[PDB]
């Protein structure tokens, strides 16, 4: 058998299988009956569809055989600066446009143009987006781009007013979870009941980043070869996730107030090589989501958790970081 | 050779700790055309190296072990010159990218490609994972997209909050917990059985894991010299030896309790150049005094407190800044402030 | 010809002199005097400053205010302009920073710790040290090269564990044995491809009551002769 | 007739004479070319006062009609390599030139500090080799980043910023050398905008005569690009920060001032407040700063000077 | 053709807000001489309207074969703009007498060996060939390209005169704007009309109907990919009206269904918060501080969640204080 992610294996093929993007759908088929395909602004949550609708439409225009030649996608983020990423699009905006053959012709409406998408736009600097509408300025008779993009707002306005935007609402937990259980089915995954669930949860409904968990799940399972049920604490081990009894003892350490006691747990804690970013990540969704904490409490430990957070983002010790977050949440 | 390198277990079958970790390395080796990009995270002197080193004798048998270290000649694009040492195997290679600074993303972009031209796989351990780069972390993402085919990589780190996520994603993550105390008391009992160390009582032991605080090298290497110091005969009052930049910290954390005075502060400054001249890292002198200080009995909840947060502070300062006698003289005024 | 070498310390000197500020004092002495005091020179006057801002009596303090909460705040804002000097110096060349570096490494720590100096201005011992750890740092990454065939540990690991257990089993026997330890020592080196100068560079890493030197200067000379003779009479893996 | 030239460069200085700042450095220089044998040197200062300028002055004097090839300068930055530049080097020491007996061939290094040390070691030893023939003059921005023998056998040249008295005494000769109408408030606003920059003062002055002739304080901030000093000191000094975040929406951010030039000005501003407290200062200086570190690395939003603007105020009241 | 070719004025006189840079150029332009020239300022202001409106006046109707228009940070590099200039200074006409012009737009955008190699060829062309430097920013051009020019700079035009020219705008292309998107695309564009006249034509082309249907706000900040100001002041009210639970549900769930980043809800909502009359100074102090703060470390990256969660702690706490 093949070897392939499951991100890529279950992608729709049309624009019919795109389940919860009425809109974006209906909009994206309004402009493919149009003669003109004009420049694109996928903008959305992370794990809605917007490179899977990209990818359909690319389809029903060009054919399956011709689609591979008039397509290149890049990455925004990518390093070396925009130099690298704006030289490929030169290369291939100047490379000459594929002839279509017979059957692709008679069989599909292939335009003249070629498609170039970019993935995580947004995280484009200003000169970058600025050189990216210069690129799509000169070569706009030939080339047409679509940006794909969480923000929308991070995208400047002249390069933003060229595009026509296409918004895509976040996946319902029915849909994301239906979604899921299918692909688990159709490749016999074992799971035990709320597995996906939590995968959900950790993904935080990222639908991406839940293939890819389950994904490694059936992969560790398989290891495993005992032909049990892949479990939570599975998943949460293979996503860096600490178990929720380790974080109610950490709250309950931080509610008696006793800096010896925490000064031990947290001395303890580091020994077993939990991340101290997913701790902070947990105890911000605990503290700040439970009804048990006035608004006073929530204020200083939101700005305490943030402190917290940026000294953890700069490269420092953990267990020190740590150590100051939970005296100090202790001593609210 | 000494005790903590002769008794350094060579195959998965010698491994004694982390029974899940070893069957589940146990079932990764049994598949090895499907190996997948691992990074193993854990803290220090847990046995990380040991078991990476244990899958590739378990994968490619015991040539691994035929190590050899060589020195490659790199050039950047300023025309700059740059020397890595690699040490390779006839089926591995090992890195430590860090040790090139910023400079290290294209020594990577090199070198992986170098071996992907050369090459069914060659399996690359990346020592000091979360210290590279976030351009590094990303040539090291586009050469796992590129080169998977010919390219296995083992990273092994101490904190994976570092690592970026998309490398997260596409390599799989192993934790390496310390070991507990009555493990590196089995080890250490069998080290003592090895060498024909004379022991009154295995309650030595423990107090030697007690001491190492999970760290099995040094709870290792503290047992050689335990049995050295008392002519290979361990006594129940024999005292733990700690390493001479601790006993030096420690010295140093009695003496700002003691007195808190601007020249206590300026002897503290000799302390500290005499400790940084001789290769202890700033990083690991504020975590050892802070440490030490928040041990001491005299003190109140509010020193403490107050000695943690600046801690902190100038950890953050530390990891920010270029002179580390800076920040450590600010926290330890800062520490003699609060503690009046 | 000498005075250049002696103008950083008319410069720490003139800057911690409590004297110039003290209101009349700011006024005949402005803050662009004292700016033009550090970008006289701007390599050594914050070296300065961090070295003999612990030697002043200081006449600047405020009420309520002890001499060590005054210094801690200097220590403070030397820090901070240590941050704003690395940011400085990297690749952004970020040269425009160079007056607020001044103001956070030598005007302001010598505002809050001005007065009289108790002593000498002592030159910056940070250079010297400086050297002193490139050195053995260098030293340390040979001898980690040397055994990294035997030893599963990084450079830093090997400093802070390793060493402590190679001097037990490289100079302890000595002390004992006379130089019936040297084919024990020999032993141990070979199985870790270490030479008689990494023997030496070794014996140098440790501190506190660990050092070695006069130690080593107590062995017999008969005795070290032995055992380089026996360490150069015999081959040695490479 | 003939094609026009700027100020700053028909004015540049050509002989040693023509410097105006770094009293000490400029006679040892002037003493050594004076009594010839021109030793090794080394001259460290911050980026952009002029080193180079002085070394070919030095250069010039020494040589006269020979300058044209008995000087090489090179960069050892260059990206051509270090192995490169050290075989032109090479190549230049072992030319042969029929200099006078009491001259010698110059060599004029520049970020000599970014060198390796095994780069300087051969440097030294070349500069041994050829000591009779060509003599090293090199400059760095970190003295201490370049090795014990280069120091010990090189002479300490340190090169400053220039103080106002001498970029005043500059703009006076210039003023004689070219008729211009000039006033009092115009040099110090010409002075106060440029903090040591001789060269961004020249051509302040220079584009100041083209367009309005007359050197007055409001010709001079309508030549200059940065925000106002009088709308800056209104921002910072007034008593309501209601008022300051006023000030900077409307007369500063909203007329198309980079927060660059916004946060530079109000350090220069605040640098001069003589009625507000020293220590005061000091802090409004450290919060400036902040906030121009801030800006420097991307995040120079108009929040950043907001929140330097509530910071101050909070200084200010306490 | 685009809008902004086409709506370029003719002549000098239509130029509006810079009367004085008019009036200055046209000194030259009435005495028939032209010297090296550098318009500096924000984007928008009209720096090439007006030189292409003076080259029109001087060199009459055959300005075509006098004059050449480049634009310096073009993507076929240095190298084929360089070649370009050379040709059109080596080339020479029946008619061509005094100075060839060549304006070069975005000239700050080269690097400084592209800037040297420039001022070599203008000064390698100086006798028969005179040339313009238009540049957002004088300080990010070299020095030594720099003193070779005249500098002109270019003040942000008034809204009288931008609600003037998006008047004649909507009258010759008969469209009807609201008063309402009027205002947002003025505060959207801050007064560049590069920004007004594009957006104007992308939201004419989203019209389903171009001559019918009129151009509302929420069209024009869609075009723009803005923060609308309802969605931030409803976070802004949740934030300090309602409790812990309800406000983070709300700031998520906006700013991740219109896909606004936190950095821009921060700016829009200190933007409304300007607006604001408190009655404690401290507010406004904790607001500003803790704000940028936040901001300043998700320009580093960090957690997002966290990062939102303080901002609406910073909020709350600050207007505790009344
Ligand atoms: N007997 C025994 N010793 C071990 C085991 N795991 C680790 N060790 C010892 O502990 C040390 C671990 O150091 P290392 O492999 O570098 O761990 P790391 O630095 O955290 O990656 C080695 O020197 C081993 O001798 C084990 O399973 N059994
Ligand atoms: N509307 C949808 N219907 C079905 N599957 C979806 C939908 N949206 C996302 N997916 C799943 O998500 C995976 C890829 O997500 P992707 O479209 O790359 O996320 P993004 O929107 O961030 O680009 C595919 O495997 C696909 O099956
Ligand atoms: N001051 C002005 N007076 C009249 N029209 C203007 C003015 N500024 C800009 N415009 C209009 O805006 C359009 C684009 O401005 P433009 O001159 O291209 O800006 P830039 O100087 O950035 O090139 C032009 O068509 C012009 O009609």
């Amino acid at each position: 058998l093949a070897q392939q992610p499951w991100v890529e294996k279950y992608r729709p093929k049309n624009l019919d299988e795109v389940t919860a993007q009425d809109h974006a759908v209906t909009v994206l088929k309004k402009t493919l009956k149009s003669a003109n395909l004009p420049h694109m602004l996928f903008y959305g949550p992370p794990g809605t569809g917007k490179t899977s609708t990209i990818l359909a439409l690319t389809k029903e225009l060009y054919g399956p055989d011709l689609m591979k030649s008039r397509i290149l996608e890049l990455n925004a983020s990518d390093e070396r600066g925009i130099s690298i990423v704006r030289e490929k699009v030169k290369n291939f905006a100047r490379l000459t446009v594929s002839k279509p053959s017979k059957h692709d012709l008679e069989n599909y409406p292939c335009p003249p143009y070629k498609i170039i998408i970019l993935d995580e736009a947004d995280s484009m600097t200003a000169d970058a987006q600025s050189a990216l509408r210069r690129t799509m300025e000169t070569y706009s008779g030939v080339t047409r781009f679509c940006l794909i993009c969480n923000y929308v707002t991070r995208i400047i306005d002249p390069l933003a007013s060229r595009c026509s935007k296409f918004r895509f609402k976040a996946l319902d937990a029915s849909n994301a979870i239906d979604r899921l259980r299918f692909i688990s089915e159709q490749e016999n995954v074992k799971c035990d009941d709320g597995v996906l669930e939590r995968i959900l949860d950790i993904s935080a409904g990222d639908l991406r980043r839940g293939i890819t968990l389950l994904q490694s799940a059936s992969k560790g399972a398989q290891y495993l070869g005992d032909g049990k049920n892949i479990t939570s604490t599975q998943v949460e081990e293979l996503a860096g996730v600490v178990p929720h009894d380790i974080l109610i003892e950490i709250v309950e350490k931080v509610k008696s107030g006793d800096f010896d006691e925490i000064k031990k747990y947290v001395n303890t804690f580091m020994k077993s090589g939990w991340s101290a970013a997913s701790v902070v990540n947990q105890l911000h969704e605990y503290y700040i989501t439970n009804d048990n904490f006035d608004t006073n409490f929530k204020n200083q430990i939101s700005w305490l958790l943030f402190t917290t957070d940026s000294r953890l983002n700069n490269g420092t010790n953990e267990h020190i970081q740590l150590l100051n977050l939970l005296v100090k949440i202790s001593q609210l | 050779s000494l005790w903590v390198d002769k008794y350094r277990p060579k195959s998965l079958n010698a491994l004694s700790h982390n029974e899940e970790l070893t069957n589940f390395l146990k079932s990764l080796s049994d598949q090895p055309r499907d190996l997948p990009h691992l990074l193993l995270y854990g803290p220090n002197g847990t046995g990380k190296k040991t078991r990476c080193m244990a899958l590739l004798e378990s994968i490619f048998g015991p040539g691994v072990y035929r190590l050899k270290i060589d020195v490659r000649q790199f050039v950047t694009a300023s025309n700059r010159k740059l020397e890595l040492n690699v040490v390779s195997s006839p089926y591995h290679l090992e890195i430590t990218p860090s040790d090139m600074g910023n400079n290290d993303r294209i020594v990577i972009q090199e070198l992986l490609k170098e071996v992907a031209q050369m090459e069914r796989y060659k399996c690359v351990i990346i020592n000091e994972a979360n210290s590279l780069t976030k351009d590094a972390q990303a040539a090291l993402r586009r050469t796992m997209e590129k080169y998977s085919k010919n390219i296995r990589l083992i990273m092994v780190c101490d904190s994976m909050s570092p690592i970026i996520a998309p490398i997260k994603s596409r390599c799989l993550l192993i934790r390496c917990p310390a070991p507990s105390d009555s493990e590196i008391s089995t080890i250490l009992s069998d080290v003592v059985t090895n060498e024909r160390i004379q022991l009154e009582t295995k309650d030595i032991l423990k107090r030697i894991a007690q001491a190492s605080n999970g760290n099995l090298r040094v709870s290792l290497l503290m047992l050689e010299s335990m049995a050295l110091n008392n002519e290979l005969a361990l006594k129940s009052s024999s005292p733990i030896i700690k390493p001479d930049w601790i006993i030096v910290i420690h010295k140093l954390t009695r003496k700002i309790v003691k007195e808190r005075s601007v020249n206590s502060l300026i002897e503290c400054r000799a302390v500290l150049y005499d400790l940084l001249a001789h290769c202890i890292p700033a990083n690991i002198i504020l975590k050892e005094l802070t440490f030490s200080l928040l041990d001491v009995e005299t003190l109140n909840t509010t020193n403490k407190s107050s000695i943690i947060e600046y801690s902190s502070v100038f950890d953050e300062r530390l990891s920010l800044g270029n002179k580390a006698i800076f920040h450590l003289e600010g926290f330890i005024a800062k520490v003699m402030c609060c503690l009046d | 010809e000498k005075n250049i070498a002696l103008k950083p310390f008319d410069i720490a000197h003139k800057m911690l002199d409590g004297q110039i500020y003290s209101d009349i004092g700011s006024r005949n002495f402005t803050l662009n005097d004292k700016i033009a005091l550090y970008f006289d020179d701007f390599d050594f006057t914050p070296l300065m400053i961090q070295e003999n801002y612990l030697s002043t009596r200081p006449s600047v303090l405020k009420p309520g205010q002890s001499h060590l909460e005054a210094v801690a705040e200097a220590a403070n804002c030397i820090s901070l302009g240590d941050i704003v000097e690395k940011k400085i110096r990297s690749s952004e060349q970020l040269w425009s920073l160079l007056p607020l570096h001044a103001v956070l490494s030598s005007v302001y720590p010598a505002s809050k710790v001005a007065g009289h100096m108790a002593g000498r201005i002592n030159f910056t011992a940070w250079l010297g040290q400086n050297s002193k750890s490139a050195k053995y740092y260098r030293l340390l990454q040979e001898i980690h090269y040397h055994t990294r065939l035997g030893t599963s540990t990084d450079k830093i690991g090997l400093r802070l564990d390793y060493l402590p257990t190679f001097r037990k089993r490289l100079l302890d026997p000595f002390l004992k044995q006379g130089a019936d330890a040297i084919s024990s020592v020999i032993e141990v080196m070979d199985d870790y491809y270490l030479t008689k100068e990494d023997w030496d560079s070794i014996m140098e890493f440790f501190v506190g009551p660990d050092v070695t030197t006069a130690i080593i200067k107590k062995i017999p000379a008969t005795v070290k002769s032995g055992f380089t003779r026996k360490y150069n009479s015999m081959t040695h893996p490479v | 007739l003939s094609l026009q030239l700027p100020w700053v460069e028909k004015y540049r200085p050509q002989v040693l004479s023509d410097i105006v700042g770094n009293k000490e450095t400029i006679d040892r220089l002037q003493q050594i070319a004076k009594d010839g044998n021109m030793p090794h040197m080394i001259i460290s200062g911050m980026p952009g006062i002029g080193k180079t300028t002085s070394v070919h002055c030095l250069a010039h004097e020494l040589l006269g009609r020979s300058y044209a090839d008995g000087v090489l300068e090179l960069n050892a930055s260059d990206d051509r390599g270090i192995d490169v530049v050290r075989n032109q080097i090479k190549h230049f020491a072992q030319k042969k030139l029929h200099l006078p007996p009491g001259k010698h061939k110059i060599v004029i290094l520049d970020e000599a500090d970014s060198m390796t040390a095994g780069a300087q070691q051969a440097l030294r030893r070349t500069m041994e080799l050829y000591s009779n023939s060509t003599r090293f003059a090199f400059a760095c921005n970190q003295s201490n980043k370049i090795i014990e023998p280069l120091q010990s056998r090189c002479a300490i040249l340190r090169y400053s910023k220039l103080s106002d008295e001498d970029v005043l005494k500059r703009l006076l000769q210039i003023i004689k050398l070219e008729d211009v109408k000039y006033t009092n408030d115009g040099l110090e606003a010409i002075i106060f905008t440029a903090e040591g920059d001789m060269r961004q003062a020249i051509n302040n002055l220079q584009s100041t005569v083209a367009g309005h002739g007359l050197v007055n304080a409001d010709n001079v901030f309508k030549i200059v690009d940065s925000p106002h000093p009088l709308i800056v000191k209104k921002m910072l000094l007034a008593s309501n920060l209601e008022d300051s975040i006023q000030i900077l929406r409307t007369d500063l951010w909203k007329k198309g001032y980079s927060s660059i030039d916004i946060v530079t000005t109000s350090f220069r501003v605040t640098k001069n407040l003589a009625q507000v407290k020293e220590s005061v200062r000091l802090e409004m200086i450290k919060e400036i700063g902040l906030t121009h570190m801030r800006i420097l690395e991307g995040v120079g939003t108009y929040l950043q000077l907001a929140s330097m603007l509530a910071k101050i105020h909070k200084l200010n009241n306490k | 053709l685009p809008w902004v070719e086409k709506y370029r004025p003719e002549t000098l006189d239509e130029v509006y807000g810079q009367n004085e840079v008019i009036t200055t150029v046209r000194k030259f332009v009435d005495e028939g001489k032209l010297p090296h020239l550098l318009f500096y300022g924000p984007p928008g202001t009209g720096k090439t309207s007006t030189i292409v409106a003076l080259a029109r006046e001087i060199y009459g109707k055959n300005y075509s074969n006098m004059v050449l228009e480049l634009n310096a940070s073009d993507d076929r590099g240095i190298d084929v703009v360089r070649n370009q200039i050379k040709d059109f200074a080596s080339t020479r006409q029946i008619f061509s007498k005094g100075f060839k012009l060549i304006i070069l737009d975005e000239a700050d955008a080269m690097t400084n060996a592209a800037q040297n190699a420039l001022r070599r060829v203008i000064e390698r062309y100086t006798k028969n060939t005179r040339f313009c430097v238009l540049a957002n920013y004088a300080h990010k051009l070299t020095p030594a390209l720099l003193s070779r020019c005249t500098r002109f700079r270019f003040q942000p035009l008034p809204q009288e005169a931008i609600e003037r020219r998006i008047a004649n705008v909507l009258v010759h292309e008969k469209l009807k704007l609201s008063p309402n998107a009027e205002k947002a695309l003025i505060e959207l564009s801050n007064g560049d009309m590069r920004r007004v006249l594009n957006v104007l034509q992308s939201c004419k082309a989203t019209l389903d109907n171009p001559d019918e249907d009129e151009i509302s706000d929420d069209v024009i900040y869609e075009c723009c990919g803005a923060p609308r100001p309802s969605d931030l002041k409803a976070v802004l009210k949740s934030i300090l009206e309602d409790d812990w639970g309800t406000a983070h549900y709300t700031l998520n769930k906006v700013r991740s269904a219109k896909g606004l980043a936190l950095i821009d809800l921060i700016e829009g909502i200190v933007k409304i918060l300007e607006d604001y009359e408190l009655q404690n100074e401290e507010t406004r102090v904790h607001l500003l501080t803790k704000l940028a703060d936040i901001e300043y470390s998700i320009s580093k990256g960090g957690n997002d969640q966290i990062q939102g969660s303080a901002v609406i702690g910073a909020i709350k706490a600050s207007f505790e204080n009344e």
